[PDB]
């Protein structure tokens, strides 16, 4: 199935998975993309970070879903 | 067409010229002066558009003051329109603030640009106003607040160009190959970052020349390597070169009236696990003005059942009346409804904050096209923050109004809940634009005012102008003054609550300081908010929060983005438990010989600046005052080398007048610009070619060609300027009465009379072409014995420049930007100009305060759940937001990692084993295993190893009967200094199998 990344830039990453799938595989295919190393991703999607023990079926990730793959900033 | 960059320079790096300049022929009209309405204004007019004017002829009431920072107990009766006006006009002196007094005339809408109707203004009339607008292209935009609750509405017409969708820089990027189907390769590993459907344009492609003429092409992304644009065969055949630039072009798009969007509602949503609810709002909202005709403009009643119950009917009644908002067989969300009801008066100062900026955001996107505007309508709740009505019960009694200003915070969140927001003590880490922002709120809280709490700020910066823009606590007269006190006072004023109960006071946090921000201080808070401009202070505060046991709430932002985190003791993790993307760095041979973008040659320039100006001077003072430097340098400097010849050079040059300085200016542009260049020239001249027969310089290193000094270019001439000027100020000569401005044909007078010595090449010097390959004593000995003796220079002192990027006078900027164009030029590479360079060199970071306000907002609702301490992670909200797009989202914190060992679980970050006492070793082991059940293999204090069970009896009989502190003084050399009244020990131990197990560390309290 695809799924879709949205960046905090706007940018719209697409990606071919399966339900089955690990979020650590998904960080993978993200690192593929964008070059951007696993341990520095932050996904959230329906109210939860994505952590990296578990899969795209315990989220509840449907085709078609949006992922947000965000980021913490320096200012104030 | 001029922008003040004094006062507007960082929001100047978030909107960009243009956008500004739209701004400051921008009239805009709000409607409503409560809080959502002040908040609004206060953020629009801090950003400067031509003229804010307000209308609110309603009489100042009590409880009005729930949220309106800019009422006082003594405006009561008056009007808030009038009263409002004057500080309004404060916070920006190029922004006039008028009052509409009458609206009976809609006619008198047509002198606005964007219209803004808050909580004030009824659906009625709020829909007879958009039609006005809509139809007369007037921008829309409404907005309300109710509890808990929260929406906005925008309509810009039926014709609006989005002129810039992100604000992010544009892509760039090298080019190694176009095929004839259009398939663009990218230079090595560079990744395009591109989109499909993004559009770019190239130059420096040869062999396709009509390709660099500006002509646009749509991106079809291929991989992360590659992108294609379309047949280029009609162009020509590639052949090498090429930097494609990406453009973002025009859009045009439509709104929908208020009306139509009241029946098809087309959403933005703010939380997208609140998906569901948006609807349901939005009939809700509707309710409640359809309730109010009812009952003559009133709102439901707080906490009231009848009220609620009529307010569901309503909203039933209108799923029937509007079938496309809920769908096929979706029920009216009752409990919600239910919620709205209950709620409808409240006056919530985070909601009212994040509101009031994201609203202010749209209105500058409606004046400017920059950035994606919100279409159209978006809902928002924090139904999170109420508290456990078991511990504090929400009911008529105890929601009802106390003829306070709290009245209507209290009608949500009842008495007693409000009562212990005001005994909270709390310390705020900064005064700046999240400071002032968190502090109004907090004023508006009442936090801290009751006698039970307090609040602490700390902040060592003062008030430099370009502050005003976002810290709205300070006032031009405040320039110079210190941050924290200034804001402590203001927010004083603001709500007298809190006069006595702010301690301001000017430290700044980290090791230095912990005599004063010591157990006992720490120990006495409930909680800490951060309120930061970086990472290892952030970091800093983390640590002690997680040792002292405190939640941290902590923010940020840049531009118009932001974050928001939460750090709860025994629950989460905390801001260290995760790593952010670190900055990256520019490879050294490509600073040295073959920069490629701006970006190396600013880098390179202000590190010329660090050494002629500041590092030379610096040198230079401790040799003539140490008299062991030479010394010194020998054996501990790793370039020796580099330092002797700054100091020799620095005392043999020594100017005696500013004509010197201008020579010594002008020899180093021959030097830097037209030498060093034919140098790595004669290494590596233009044809010159690799191992494999490829040409050189290609790709990334560009072919650079020496400069010939000319006078009339303005890169040249200021280098000169600057250079000499800031020469002048280490050598203490005065500047020619400096008020003066340059002179060109002055400076030509004496640049014409010097003899510019010729180039000669070195056939000795080998240039370091890639990082992994390695490169560059009797020398030595000369440069010493080439030295002054310091007896020589009695009194003789260099002034070294101390970099100050925000004083226009003082030729860093002028310098740093002059150095690397000239540079620039050397390489073909584009120019940059001062506002540019300075936001590259001053590392300065985009700022607005729209996103400040909301992020702060956002922040301020998750400190109720900290009041009810609340242990269900599952409540708390992370979020991160852009306010460009627009986006929200949000995600439950991460739970603290867990282990175990032996039986006992863990938890990793917050636990630890306190000692109590300077417990001797022996008896801290033997507690261990008699205790917890763990064999102590290694015990340690910092880089320190104090016991491991390896160690052989001599040893341990040397060791197991003293107290840790003098266990420490035995391995270190070192005391414990006196006010040290904790000491961390970290362990390995083994289990009661004899396994290696991870363990809580040790805290000694002494
Ligand atoms: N975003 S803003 O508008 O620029 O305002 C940000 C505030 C925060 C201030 N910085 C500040 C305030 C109080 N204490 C500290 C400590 C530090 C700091 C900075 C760098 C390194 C270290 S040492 C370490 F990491 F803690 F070990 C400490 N910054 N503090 C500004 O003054 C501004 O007003
Ligand atoms: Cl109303
Ligand atoms: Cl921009």
């Amino acid at each position: 199935m695809q799924i879709f990344v949205k960046t905090l830039t706007g940018k719209t990453i697409t990606l071919e998975v399966e339900s089955s799938d690990t979020i650590d595989n998904v960080k993978s295919k993200i690192q593929d993309k964008e070059g951007i190393p696993p341990d520095q991703q932050r996904l959230i999607f329906a109210g939860k970070q994505l952590e990296d023990g578990r899969t795209l079926s315990d989220y509840n990730i449907q085709k078609e879903s949006t992922l947000h793959l965000v980021l913490r900033l320096r200012g104030g | 067409g001029e922008i003040d960059e004094s006062l507007y320079s960082r929001q100047l790096y978030v909107l960009g010229k243009e956008a500004m300049l739209k701004m400051q022929t921008s009239n805009v009209l709000i409607l409503g002066l409560k809080g959502l309405g002040v908040e609004i204004a206060k953020n629009v007019v801090l950003a400067g558009v031509k003229s804010m004017t307000v209308f609110d002829p309603e009489p100042v009431q009590l409880a009005d003051l729930s949220t309106q920072f800019f009422l006082t107990e003594k405006d009561i009766g008056q009007k808030r329109g009038d009263v409002t006006r004057a500080k309004l006009a404060e916070l920006n002196a190029y922004v006039p603030v008028n009052v509409l007094d009458s609206l009976d005339d809609v006619t008198q809408l047509s002198q606005f640009q964007v219209v803004v109707a808050t909580d004030t203004v009824s659906l009625e009339d709020k829909v007879k106003i958009n039609e006005f607008c809509h139809s007369s292209g007037i921008r829309f935009i409404s907005s309300e607040t109710r509890g808990l609750f929260g929406n906005t509405f925008v309509d810009l017409g039926d014709e609006f160009t989005v002129l810039d969708p992100t604000g992010e820089e544009p892509r760039t990027g090298m080019v190694s190959d176009i095929e004839p189907d259009g398939t663009v390769t990218m230079l090595d590993d560079n990744r395009h970052g591109l989109e499909d459907g993004n559009f770019v344009r190239f130059s420096e492609v040869e062999g396709l020349d009509k390709l660099n003429d500006g002509t646009l092409f749509k991106v079809e992304v291929l991989g992360p390597f590659a992108f294609r644009i379309g047949s280029v065969k009609e162009y020509g055949e590639y052949k090498k070169g090429g930097i494609f630039t990406e453009v973002k072009v025009p859009r045009k798009i439509s709104f929908k009236s208020l009306k139509q969007q009241l029946s098809n509602p087309e959403f933005v949503f703010s939380d997208f696990a609140k998906f569901d609810r948006a609807a349901q709002l939005h009939l809700g909202f509707q309710a409640l003005h359809q309730f109010a005709v009812r009952h003559n403009g009133e709102l439901p009643r707080t906490m009231n059942d009848e009220d609620a119950n009529e307010l569901i009917k309503l909203v039933t009644d209108l799923s029937v009346q509007q079938p496309e908002v809920l769908g096929e067989g979706v029920d009216v969300n009752e409990d919600l409804i239910k919620e709205l009801s209950y709620q409808a008066r409240g006056d919530i100062p985070g909601v009212v904050a994040f509101f009031g900026g994201l609203v202010a955001q749209e209105v500058l996107k409606a004046c400017s096209g920059k950035f994606t505007p919100l279409k159209q309508f978006m809902y928002f709740d924090s139904l999170e923050s109420l508290p456990d009505p078991k511990n504090f019960p929400r009911n008529e009694k105890t929601t009802q109004p106390v003829n306070s200003r709290y009245d209507n915070q209290i009608a949500v969140f009842g008495l007693d809940f409000q009562k212990k927001i005001a005994n909270s003590k709390v310390f705020l880490v900064g005064s700046g634009a999240i400071g002032c922002e968190m502090l109004k709120n907090w004023a508006l809280l009442g936090l801290g005012s009751g006698s039970d709490g307090y609040i602490v700020v700390t902040d060592n910066d003062s008030i430099e102008k370009s502050n005003l823009n976002r810290q709205f606590l300070f006032r031009p007269k405040d320039v110079g003054k210190n941050k924290s006190e200034v804001a402590a006072e203001a927010v004083c004023a603001m709500n007298p609550d809190l006069k006595g109960k702010i301690n301001a006071k000017i430290d700044k946090v980290g090791p230095e300081t912990e005599e004063i921000f010591n157990d006992s201080f720490w120990e006495s808070l409930d909680f800490v908010t951060n309120a930061l401009d970086n990472v290892d202070a952030r970091t800093y505060v983390d640590r002690r929060c997680v040792f002292y046991r405190k939640p941290l709430l902590e923010s940020g932002t840049l531009g118009t983005k932001g974050n928001t985190q939460v750090i709860i003791p025994r629950l989460t993790e905390s801001y260290s438990s995760s790593r952010d993307p670190p900055e990256k760095s520019i490879p050294l041979c490509t600073l040295r010989s073959f920069p490629n973008k701006i970006d190396h040659t600013i880098a390179w320039a202000k590190s010329l600046f660090q050494g002629y100006f500041t590092d030379s001077a610096e040198n230079v003072n401790m040799y003539l005052t140490q008299p062991n430097f030479v010394e010194q340098t020998l054996k501990q400097s790793g370039d020796v080398k580099g330092v002797l010849e700054s100091i020799s050079d620095s005392l043999s040059s020594k100017p005696h007048n500013f004509e010197d300085c201008i020579k010594w200016a002008r020899l180093e542009f021959e030097k830097k610009f037209n030498h060093d260049i034919k140098q790595l020239l004669f290494n590596f001249p233009k044809d010159a070619k690799t191992s494999n027969g490829e040409p050189f310089w290609s790709g990334a290193k560009r072919a650079p060609t020496p400069l010939e000094f000319d006078i009339y270019n303005n890169d040249h001439f200021h280098f000169v300027v600057a250079g000499a000027s800031l020469r002048a100020y280490n050598y203490g000569i005065k500047s020619d009465d400096s008020n003066s401005k340059p002179n060109v044909d002055e400076y030509k007078s004496v640049i014409d009379h010097m003899i510019i010595p010729e180039f000669t090449p070195n056939a000795n010097l080998k240039i370091q072409v890639n990082d992994d390959d390695p490169d560059p004593s009797d020398e030595i000995d000369q440069l010493v014995s080439s030295l002054p003796d310091p007896s020589t220079l009695a009194g003789f002192k260099l002034e070294p420049v101390d970099f100050e990027k925000d004083d226009d006078t003082n030729h860093h900027i002028e310098f740093i930007t002059a150095c690397s164009n000239c540079r620039a030029q050397n390489y073909f590479i584009e120019t940059a100009d001062r506002q540019k360079t300075k936001f590259i060199a001053g590392r300065i970071i985009p700022a607005i305060a729209t996103t400040t306000s909301l992020v702060t907002g956002l922040v301020n609702l998750e400190l109720y759940k900290l009041i009810d301490n609340k242990t269900d992670i599952e409540q708390y909200k992370n979020g991160f937001v852009n306010l460009a797009l627009p986006f929200f989202g949000f995600s439950e914190p991460i739970a603290s990692p867990k282990g175990e060992y032996n039986n006992k679980k863990y938890d990793k970050i917050w636990d630890r084993f306190d000692i109590k006492g300077d417990i001797k070793l022996s008896d801290l082991i033997e507690h261990f295993e008699k205790d917890e059940g763990l064999e102590i293999t290694m015990l340690s204090y910092g880089v320190s190893l104090l016991y491991a069970s390896f160690f052989p009896p001599k040893k341990l009989k040397e060791r197991l009967n003293l107290p840790i502190t003098q266990l420490v003084k035995l391995v270190t050399k070192k005391d414990i200094p006196a006010h040290v009244s904790t000491m961390i020990l970290e362990i390995c131990a083994d289990d009661k199998e004899g396994e290696d197990v991870e363990v809580p560390f040790i805290t000694i309290h002494l």
